[PDB]
């Protein structure tokens, strides 16, 4: 409904699917006084390096 | 260096077109829409002398 | 090749499904004046519609 | 065109546009039922009133 | 309460598509089909909605 390109027939007969270039948002923790951060990836496991 | 196309006779177009009504007192200037031709086309030889 | 007819006598030549070549078509043309509204000039020679 | 012969109701579609003429069947496609895909264009001229 | 939540979500997701008045909804079509001086405008058109 969103006019994006679900789906492909392709060449071959065989159907695909294709939905992003999905990247992790990052978040990163940051503490005032105490110089110190770190950063987050959320909604992902330990994979992305 | 191409001399195997051809040239027409001279260069022409339209600078009046007109519909006349039956009454012969109201005259309707035409208009060419997008990509399409105008009535005067049916009416104009293919070169005018 | 032919005769370039008449401005209100236009010939349209269509292409749907097929592969066109500027860099072979181009070339041979003495082109006097090159303007695209609405897109660029480089446009036609790459994107494909 | 080639068609096969049966005894099942179908469709048929004319238009037109820029383009030219659209013409339209419903056997190539849905046959086995009722819907309306393009099959055929046609380098008319000028359009039809 | 849910469904409101979603609506919320789907205005951002929903709004990409429309193209605010540009020609195309695609920032990477944009900067590839126009040359750099109008698809300047058309991009800051489409920033500012
Ligand atoms: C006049 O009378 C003739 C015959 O008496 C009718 O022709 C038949 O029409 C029916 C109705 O469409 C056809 O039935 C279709 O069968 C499909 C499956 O058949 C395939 O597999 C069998 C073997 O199992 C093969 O023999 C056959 O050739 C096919 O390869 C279904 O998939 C169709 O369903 C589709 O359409 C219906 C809606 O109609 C949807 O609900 C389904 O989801 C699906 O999309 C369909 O049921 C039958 O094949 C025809 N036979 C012949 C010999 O032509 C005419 O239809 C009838 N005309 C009128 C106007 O009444
Ligand atoms: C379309 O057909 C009509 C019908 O013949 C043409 O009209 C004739 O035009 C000539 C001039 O070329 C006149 O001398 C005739 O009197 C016209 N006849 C009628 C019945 O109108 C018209 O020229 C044709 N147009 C094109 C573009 O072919
Ligand atoms: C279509 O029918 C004509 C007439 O018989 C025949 O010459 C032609 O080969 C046919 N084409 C196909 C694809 O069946």
């Amino acid at each position: 409904a969103y006019q994006n390109l679900v789906g492909y027939y392709s060449d071959d007969g065989n159907y695909y699917c294709l939905r992003a270039c999905v990247s992790v948002p990052v978040s990163v923790i940051y503490d005032k006084e105490t110089k110190t951060h770190a950063t987050l990836f959320g909604s992902v496991a330990c994979e992305h390096i | 260096n191409l001399t195997t196309i051809t040239k027409p006779l001279k260069y022409s177009y339209i600078n009046k077109c007109s519909r006349l009504l039956s009454d012969d007192r109201t005259e309707v200037p035409q208009l060419v829409n997008a990509n399409q031709y105008s009535p005067c086309v049916s009416i104009v030889p293919s070169t005018v002398w | 090749s032919g005769t370039p007819p008449q401005v209100y006598n236009f010939k349209r030549l269509v292409f749907t499904n097929c592969n066109y070549n500027l860099t072979k078509l181009l070339s041979l043309f003495s082109v006097n004046d090159f303007t695209c509204s609405q897109i660029s000039p480089a446009a036609i020679a790459s994107n494909c519609y | 065109y080639n068609i096969t012969e049966d005894e099942i109701l179908e469709w048929f579609g004319i238009t037109q546009t820029a383009q030219g003429v659209h013409l339209f069947s419903s056997r190539y496609v849905d046959l086995y039922g009722g819907n309306m895909f393009q099959f055929a264009t046609l380098p008319v001229y000028d359009t039809i009133k | 309460a849910v469904n409101n939540n979603a609506q919320a979500l789907s205005k951002l997701a929903s709004e990409l598509s429309n193209t605010f008045g540009a020609i195309s909804a695609s920032i990477g079509d944009i900067i590839q089909r126009l040359d750099p001086p109008e698809q300047d405008a058309q991009i800051d058109r489409l920033i500012n909605g």
